[PDB]
This record gives C-alpha cells, sequence and structure tokens, in this order.
C-alpha cells in the first residue's frame, strides 16, 4: 500500500485555497497473479440448501 | 544565535510501551492512551524510515 | 484514528476478495454436480438435482 495523509494547515495551502482547511487520506496498491499449474486447481460447482 | 539563550526545545521520537514501563514511577496516566490502534500513520510531521 | 483504522480494514478486505475471485476464475479442473455441463444447466429441480 501507499498511505498518504495531508493534514490541513500547511501543506494544503494553495492559490485557490490560501486558508488551509481541507485534508484527505489516500491508500493505493498494485496487484496481479501468475498461474503456473492450472491443472492443480480443482473446483466443484453445486447448489446450496437454504 | 546562541543555543544557551534558547528558552525551549521540542523533539519527537518513537517509543514503545515497554520502554515507558521500564521506569514506572516517572510516567503516569498510561491507561488512557489507546496502544492497540494508535499508529504513527496518524502523525505525518514525524519523518522516519519505518513503513 | 477511527477513520484511518476503518480505511485500512476496508483495503485489506478488498485485496482478499480480489485474490479469491481471481483464483476461482482461473480454475483448471472443474466438475458440475449432476448432469449439468455449464453454469446455465445447473438446477435444483428435476430428476437429477445438481
Amino acid at each position: 500500500f501507499t498511505v498518504m495523509t495531508k493534514m490541513p494547515g500547511k501543506e494544503t495551502a494553495d492559490r485557490n485555497d490560501p486558508y488551509g482547511e481541507t485534508g484527505f487520506s489516500s491508500i493505493k496498491w498494485y496487484y496481479g497473479i501468475l498461474v503456473k499449474r492450472p491443472e492443480r486447481l480443482a473446483l466443484i460447482k453445486t447448489v446450496a440448501p437454504l | 544565535g546562541d543555543i544557551n539563550k534558547a528558552m525551549f526545545a521540542i523533539v519527537s521520537f518513537e517509543t514503545c510501551k515497554a520502554d515507558l514501563l521500564k521506569e514506572k514511577d516517572r510516567y503516569h496516566n498510561l491507561n488512557k492512551i489507546d496502544w492497540q490502534s494508535s499508529a504513527p500513520v496518524n502523525e505525518p510531521d514525524h519523518a522516519t524510515t519505518t513503513p | 484514528e477511527h477513520l484511518s483504522r476503518e480505511l485500512m480494514n476496508g483495503a485489506t478486505q478488498i485485496t482478499e476478495a480480489v485474490l479469491q475471485k481471481d483464483l476461482l476464475a482461473a480454475a483448471g479442473t472443474v466438475l458440475y454436480a449432476g448432469a449439468a455441463t455449464s453454469d446455465a444447466t445447473i438446477t435444483g429441480e428435476g430428476s437429477t438435482p445438481s
């Protein structure tokens, strides 16, 4: 992950907002898998009783 | 321009509960602080290499 | 503090859900209970419930 917290007051100051009031917090990540042996994954599809 | 003339100095460091509990007499009011979820992600001004 | 904790928990749940969906999609060996052959043919009613 990559957590980024910009608390309001000194970093959120801007020309459109000289008055630091706004803040945020963003978390982002990459993901992906590689399948080597597909035949070793086994699945059964079925109906489940209520 | 002289450090001897300075009135105050403030420093932020990272510490764990065991360090504070080494000497119990000096430190009080440890029960109120939420050790289980308080994290340094909450405090961005501190600059450190910890993930 | 609470907002950050809930954000992190949501992120972890999303990662796990995506991994599980990928694993289910990339299955190599599959069986269908009963006489069904695809997802559409799977049924509870009939002579041979799936």
